[PDB]
C-alpha cells in the first residue's frame, strides 16, 4: 500500500482490481490499529511508522485518517527518553498537517484525534516543544486555534443581546484534552519553545476564563505558572 | 436514481465492459463521444485564454 | 455561490480523466498480455449476463400464469424447498 | 400447479451480435498469430487515449487558475485590511 | 432469533453473564446514538 | 426396551461447533464457504465463543487461507 | 368457508416483493466541511463495497 | 455549524491517477504543485478568517 | 471438560437488507426482547 | 398493475361462475361402454358421476383461486426474500460477496 | 405441458343455445 | 489528428511558465504578508 501511497512505476494497481484491494487494505489497517498498542517499544528504523504516514499524507477517508491518527497515538506512549523515530522522520509535512486540522471547526472527532497524537507526542519535551514551535506557518495556528478549542461547543454569554436591546455550567469533549494539553505545555521549564509562546496567550485566554466558570477549575497549573 | 443497487451496479460493469471488446472489432463509430469531449476549438481557445492571462500577468 | 458550481465542474472533469485512465489502463494490460484477459472476458462478462438474468421469473404477469411451477424441473431454483420450509412452519 | 386462470389470462391477453463477439473472441483465442495484431491495435488505441486525458489534464489546469485568481484577489484586499 | 447447543468450559451460569456483559455494553452503544 | 433412553443433546449429530471445526480441515469448498460464512456470523454476534484464548486450536486454522 | 370471493380489490398479488438484486447497497457518503475546506478528507468509507471514483463515473453517466 | 460533517449526494475533489506514464504527459505532478499550491492558500485564508475575530 | 450450553440467541432476520438504518429498528426491537427475557433469570 | 384489465378477467371468472352455480345436481351419465355390464333393471353401474365430478372440481377451483395465492405469496417471497444462499451465481458475484461480508462488520471499541 | 382440459360437455353454447343437450336446457 | 497534436505541444511551455510565474508572485506576496502579521503581532 506504500507504493499506492507514495506513485512508484512497481505494481501499478489494476483499476478492474481496485475494488479487491480497497476494502483489503481497511481490514489491515484494522489490525495494525489494533495491535498498535503493544508495539510501544518503537525502533530508529520501524517499518510501521515509516509506512503509515506515507499513508496519512495521501488517503482522503474520514475513518482511515482517525485511525492513523489512534494507531500512532496509542504507539508512542512510553516513547523515549533522549532520542526516537518521532523526533527525524517527521519531514515537516505530515506536522504540518495534522495541526492543519484544528481549523475544521465543523467536525470534532478529527480535532480529538489530532490534540491525542499531540498530547502522545509532547510527552517527552525536550526536543519535541522545540521541534514543534519551529516553522514560521506551525508555531502561528496555535497562537489563535488553542484558545478558541477551549470555548468550543459551550453555550458562552453572549452580549449582541445585552447590545440589542432597544452561563452553561459545563464543558466539551475537547475542552478537557485542551486544558490538559496545554497544562502540559505550560511545564517547559528554564525559558525555552513553550514558556515563550505561552506568555502571549495567557491575555486571550484570560478573556474566555472571564466568562466561563468551568474554566476556572480548569486551567489549574497554567495559571500558577502564569 | 440517487442511490445503487445490485442489477445497476453489474449493468453498470456489463456495459463498461462490452464497449473495451466493442472497439478491437472496430464494429462502432464511438467519435461522437469521442469530439464531444476533445473539442479542439475549445482546445485552442484555452490556448488563447493561457496566453491571455500570460500577457495579463506580464 | 460560483465556487460550489465551480468545484462541481472541477470533480466532474476529474471524473472524465479518471474514466479515460481506467480506459487506457485496460488497453494497456490487453497490449501487455493478451491472453488471461480474454478469457477473463470470457468469463466475467458470462458471469454479468447470469446475474442480469437472475431476475426474469418474478414479473407481474409471469407470476399469476402457471408456466413457473408446471413442469419446470429444469429451473432448480423453487420447488426443492417445499420440504424444508413446511418442516420450519413458514407454510 | 393447477391451471386455473391460465386460460383467462390467454383470453384477455393475447443479443445475437454480442454472442457473435463472443464467438469471435473465442476463435482468436486458438491461434497465437492473432494476438499480436490485437494488442497492435490495442497499443493505437491506448495512444488514442493518451491523446484522450491529456486534453483532459490540460482543461484541468486551466479551470483550477481563476478559482486560484479569486483568491488572489481575496489575498490582495488583506494588504489593506491589515493595514489600517 | 435462532438458537444453538455447543460444548465450552464455561457454564450455563457464566455463558449467562457473559451475554449480559455483551447485551448491556451493545444497548449502552446503541442507545447512544 | 433399549429405545427409550437416548439423551437428547448429542441426538441431532454432532454440534455444530465441532462441525464447523471439521468442515475447515475437509476438503469441500460449498462447506468451507458455508463455515466461514457461519464464523462470520458469529464473530459479530459473540465473539468470546470463538475467541483465541477458550479455543488454542484455532490459530493454524485460519492462516492457511 | 372462510375464504373471499374472487371478485375481491385485493387481487394484484405482487405488492410488496422487493426483489434482492433492488437492494440499496452502502457506497461511499461524500461529506462537506464548509466553504473553505480544501485539505480535509472529503468523503467517508466505512463498511463500502463500491469505490468513489467507480460510483463517481455512475453520476458522471447518468446526471 | 453543526459537530458532524453534511452529508452530500454529490462528488468532492476525486483522485488523481498515478499510474499515468509521465514521459508523454509530464502533468500531473504540476497538477499536484497547483492542488498543494490551492491547500497552501486556502490554509492561510481559513487561519487569517479565524484570527479576524480572535 | 465438555458442558452442553445453549447457544446465544443470534438475530437471523428472514429478509437480508444492506442499509445500516434498516438494521438497527429491528435490533433494538430483538434487544429489548432478549434483555426482558433473560433478566428474570438472574 | 392496470387495474382496468383485471375487472375484466374477474367479469369473466365469475360469468363461470354464476353458468356453473346454475347446473342440475341430479346429473348421470351413459358412456357408449357400458354395453359390456349388463345393468339390469337395479344394478347401479360405477360409470354414472364421470361428469358430476368434474362439474364440481371446476367450481371449487374457481373458488380456491385466491387461497392458494396467499400460500403462493407464502412460497415465493420464502423463496425468493434472500435469493444469496442457495444460488451460486449470485452469491458468486464480487459485489454481493464483498456485501455479505461487510454487513458483518463489528463496531470499533474506543481504547 | 400441463394444460387445464376445455370441458365442452359442461359449458352451454351462447350463439345459439338450442341444439345443447336436454338436460342441459332448463 | 495533426489540429489537436499542434495545441498540445506548445501548451506545455505555457503551463510550466504561467505555474513558476504564479509561485514567484505568490511568493514575494507571502514573504510579505508574514513580515506584516509579525508587525501586528509586536
Amino acid at each position: 500500500f506504500q507504493c499506492v501511497a507514495t506513485g512508484d512505476n512497481k505494481w501499478q494497481l489494476y483499476e478492474g482490481n481496485a475494488t479487491f484491494f480497497n476494502e483489503l487494505t481497511h481490514y489491515t489497517l484494522d489490525l495494525m490499529e489494533a495491535i498498535s498498542s503493544y508495539i510501544a517499544p518503537a525502533m530508529k528504523d520501524d517499518h510501521y511508522f515509516q509506512t503509515l504516514v506515507s499513508i496519512l499524507n495521501y488517503t482522503k477517508d474520514r475513518y482511515m485518517v482517525i485511525s492513523i491518527l489512534r494507531s500512532l497515538s496509542r504507539l508512542l506512549v512510553r516513547s523515549k527518553a533522549n532520542e526516537e523515530s518521532a523526533a527525524d522522520n517527521l519531514d515537516h509535512k505530515t506536522l504540518s498537517l495534522i495541526v492543519s486540522f484544528l481549523l475544521l471547526e465543523c467536525d470534532s472527532e478529527l480535532i480529538i484525534a489530532s490534540l491525542d497524537f499531540l498530547y502522545q507526542y509532547i510527552l517527552p519535551g525536550s526536543q519535541r516543544i522545540t521541534e514543534l514551535f519551529k516553522s514560521k506557518e506551525c508555531s502561528l495556528i496555535l497562537e489563535a486555534t488553542l484558545p478558541n478549542l477551549l470555548s468550543y461547543n459551550i453555550a458562552t454569554p453572549d452580549y449582541h443581546l445585552l447590545q440589542k436591546h432597544k452561563f452553561p455550567q459545563e464543558l466539551s469533549d475537547v475542552s478537557k484534552v485542551a486544558c490538559t494539553f496545554l497544562c502540559l505545555l505550560s511545564n517547559d521549564t528554564d525559558d525555552g519553545a513553550g514558556s515563550a509562546f505561552c506568555q502571549r496567550i495567557r491575555p486571550l485566554v484570560l478573556h474566555k476564563l472571564a466568562d466561563i466558570p468551568p474554566l476556572t477549575l480548569a486551567l489549574s497549573e497554567y495559571m500558577e505558572n502564569t | 436514481y440517487n442511490n445503487v443497487t445490485l442489477k445497476n451496479l453489474t449493468a453498470f460493469q456489463l456495459l463498461s465492459q462490452r464497449e473495451n471488446i466493442c472497439e478491437l472489432l472496430n464494429l462502432v463509430e464511438s467519435t461522437e463521444r469521442h469530439n464531444s469531449i476533445i473539442n479542439p476549438e475549445r482546445q485552442r481557445m484555452s490556448l488563447e485564454e493561457m496566453k491571455k492571462m500570460l500577457d495579463a500577468l506580464k | 455561490a460560483e465556487d460550489t458550481a465551480k468545484l462541481r465542474e472541477i470533480t466532474k472533469l476529474a471524473l472524465q480523466l479518471n474514466s479515460s485512465a481506467q480506459k487506457y489502463q485496460f488497453f494497456h494490460e490487453l497490449s501487455l498480455h493478451p491472453r488471461e484477459t480474454l478469457t477473463h472476458y470470457l468469463w466475467s462478462s458470462k458471469q454479468n449476463e447470469l446475474v442480469l438474468q437472475g431476475d426474469q421469473y418474478f414479473n407481474e404477469d409471469a407470476a399469476r400464469t402457471s408456466d413457473i411451477y408446471s413442469n419446470n424441473n429444469n429451473d432448480r431454483s423453487l420447488m426443492g424447498n417445499i420440504s424444508l420450509l413446511y418442516s420450519q412452519g413458514r407454510l | 400447479s393447477l391451471p386455473i386462470e391460465d386460460n383467462y389470462i390467454r383470453e384477455v391477453v393475447g443479443s445475437k451480435l454480442m454472442e457473435c463477439v463472443n464467438d469471435a473472441v473465442q476463435t482468436l483465442l486458438q491461434g497465437d498469430d492473432k494476438l499480436g495484431k490485437v494488442s497492435d491495435k490495442s497499443r493505437e488505441i491506448s495512444e488514442k487515449y493518451i491523446e484522450e486525458s491529456q486534453a483532459i489534464i490540460q482543461e484541468l489546469v486551466k479551470l483550477t487558475m481563476e478559482k486560484l485568481e479569486s483568491k488572489f484577489t481575496k489575498l490582495c484586499d488583506l494588504e489593506t485590511q491589515l493595514e489600517m | 432469533a435462532v438458537f444453538d447447543l455447543m460444548t465450552s468450559p464455561f457454564t450455563q451460569e457464566e455463558v449467562l453473564i457473559k451475554e449480559i456483559d455483551f447485551l448491556k455494553n451493545k444497548l449502552l452503544d446503541l442507545q447512544s446514538l | 426396551n433399549v429405545f427409550q433412553s437416548l439423551p437428547k443433546e448429542t441426538a441431532r449429530g454432532v454440534d455444530d461447533l465441532t462441525r464447523m471445526e471439521m468442515a475447515l480441515l475437509s476438503g469441500i469448498p460449498e462447506e468451507i464457504k458455508w463455515s466461514l460464512k457461519k464464523y462470520l456470523t458469529y464473530s459479530n454476534k459473540a465473539p468470546y465463543m470463538i475467541s483465541l484464548r477458550t479455543l488454542p486450536d484455532l490459530l493454524p486454522l485460519f492462516k492457511t487461507f | 368457508s372462510n375464504i373471499p370471493d374472487p371478485t375481491l380489490p385485493p387481487t394484484e398479488m405482487m405488492t410488496r416483493f422487493l426483489h434482492p438484486n433492488w437492494y440499496a447497497l452502502p457506497t461511499t457518503v461524500w461529506l462537506k466541511y464548509g466553504n473553505y475546506n480544501s485539505w480535509a478528507p472529503s468523503f467517508n468509507e466505512n463498511g463500502t463495497v463500491v469505490d468513489s471514483t467507480t460510483r463517481g463515473l455512475i453520476w458522471l453517466e447518468r446526471i | 455549524t453543526q459537530t458532524n460533517p453534511v452529508p452530500v449526494t454529490y462528488p468532492t475533489d476525486a483522485y488523481i491517477p498515478t499510474y499515468l506514464p509521465d514521459d508523454k504527459v509530464s502533468n500531473l505532478a504540476d497538477l499536484k504543485k497547483l492542488i498543494e499550491m490551492d491547500s497552501r492558500l486556502d490554509l492561510y485564508l481559513t487561519r487569517r478568517r479565524l484570527d479576524t475575530s480572535i | 471438560p465438555l458442558n452442553w450450553v445453549q447457544g446465544p440467541a443470534i438475530f437471523h432476520m428472514l429478509t437480508s437488507p444492506y442499509t445500516q438504518d434498516e438494521i438497527i429498528n429491528h435490533e433494538m426491537n430483538f434487544l429489548k426482547g432478549r434483555l426482558l427475557e433473560l433478566q428474570e433469570i438472574t | 398493475g392496470d387495474p382496468d384489465t383485471e375487472i375484466r378477467i374477474s367479469a369473466r371468472i365469475s360469468n363461470r361462475i354464476n353458468e356453473l352455480e346454475r347446473l342440475p345436481a341430479n346429473l348421470g351419465t351413459y358412456s357408449l361402454d357400458d354395453c359390456l355390464e349388463f345393468i339390469t333393471k337395479d344394478d347401479l353401474s360405477s360409470r354414472m358421476d364421470t361428469f358430476k365430478i368434474k362439474a364440481l372440481v371446476e367450481l371449487k377451483s374457481l373458488k380456491l383461486l385466491t387461497k392458494q395465492k396467499s400460500i403462493r405469496q407464502k412460497l415465493i417471497n420464502n423463496v425468493a426474500s434472500q435469493a444469496h444462499h442457495n444460488i451460486p451465481y449470485l452469491r458468486d458475484s464480487p459485489f454481493t460477496a464483498a456485501a455479505q461480508r461487510s454487513v458483518q462488520i463489528r463496531s470499533k471499541v474506543i481504547v | 405441458k400441463k394444460e387445464f382440459p376445455v370441458n365442452l360437455t359442461i359449458k352451454k353454447n351462447v350463439y345459439d343455445s338450442a341444439q345443447d343437450f336436454n338436460a342441459l336446457q332448463d
